[PDB]
């Protein structure tokens, strides 16, 4: 029946969203 | 920021009230008959060409910190609007790019 | 009180519905996150229910009643022998105290399962009701020992008594 392990839906944090972001600066 | 030395990324395009003073300078001086740096002139005009993209931009920007403010308040709920959240977030990758 | 949880429990349910049909993202750890809260509060109302009950023997409390015990005599034949039987009157508190309790530990599952679907009905314990909550119970495993303790306490002197006034068969019988 395989319970549950639906994939645990979840999202980068908005620092983290920041974080790469900055890093993404530095690359443009 | 006060309080968060880390980078505050007010990202948006590159635009101010000067460009809208700069594009009003131009109405003035056509109306009123001017001489002025038509270079200027020729930049004001792509202002003026780009100036609802920078309005939906800076609203972009408003409707985001609107959507920080909304999980900071409820962080007990935070979870819940994690797909919003993820598809916010890969639209904005995708307008940084 | 039972049609309270069981209202309370609806509105929940009805809400998890619309939270299920509102697209949100994780839905089930949202679900798993509620059922635990439930279970917690469940927790902590079974505790005081069962602290309440063992009170009675001897508001979000609660206060349950209790009914009448098999007490009487008889010479059929000569034997004065109490009717219905000792064991009767035992197994009588212990249907009761079962019956207050389950009053508010068989209350409806949480229906976090009703966006769930692909195999069939899984009416477990904490499937159908909220089975696993007698042993989440907060205050720990003192309450239920509390009141099996109160059972063998009630049922003890009702035994002495009814010895007491029972020692004279032999008046009967000699």
């Amino acid at each position: 029946r395989k319970l549950v392990h639906d994939k645990e839906l979840a999202a980068e944090d908005e620092q983290v969203f920041l974080m790469k972001q900055q890093s993404l600066l530095a690359k443009q | 920021v006060r309080g968060r030395t880390g980078n505050v990324l007010k990202l948006k395009v590159n635009f101010l009230p000067e460009i809208i003073t700069l594009s009003k300078e131009v109405r003035n001086l056509k109306w009123l008959g001017f001489r002025v740096p038509l270079a200027i002139v020729n930049k004001a005009h792509q202002a003026n060409q780009l100036y609802p993209f920078a309005i939906s931009l800076i609203e972009s920007v408003r409707t985001y910190e609107r959507t920080c403010e909304k999980v900071e308040e409820r962080n007990t709920i935070s979870l819940l609007v994690a797909g919003l959240k993820k598809e916010v977030q890969a639209l904005i990758a995708e307008g940084i790019a | 009180d039972h049609k309270t949880f069981s209202e309370i429990l609806n509105r929940v349910q009805k809400a998890v519905d619309d939270l299920n049909l509102h697209s949100y993202s994780n839905l089930p750890i949202w679900v798993n996150k509620l059922d635990m809260e439930i279970e917690r509060i469940l927790g902590v109302r079974l505790q005081a229910g069962l602290r309440a009950w063992t009170q009675v023997l001897l508001k979000p409390g609660g206060e349950p009643k209790i009914k009448n015990v098999v007490h009487e005599l008889r010479i059929t034949n000569q034997v004065i022998y109490l009717n219905p039987p000792i064991e009767e009157c035992r197994y009588k508190l212990y249907q009761e105290m079962f019956a207050w309790k389950m009053v508010v530990l068989s209350l409806p599952r949480i229906q976090s399962q009703r966006y769930q679907v692909g195999v069939h009905y899984e009416l477990t314990e904490e499937e159908k009701f909220y089975r696993n909550a007698l042993t989440r119970m907060p205050d720990g495993p003192v309450a239920l020992e509390e009141s099996y303790s109160a059972v063998m306490g009630i049922v003890s002197e009702v035994e002495q008594y009814v010895k007491v006034w029972l020692q004279y068969q032999c008046l009967w019988d000699m």
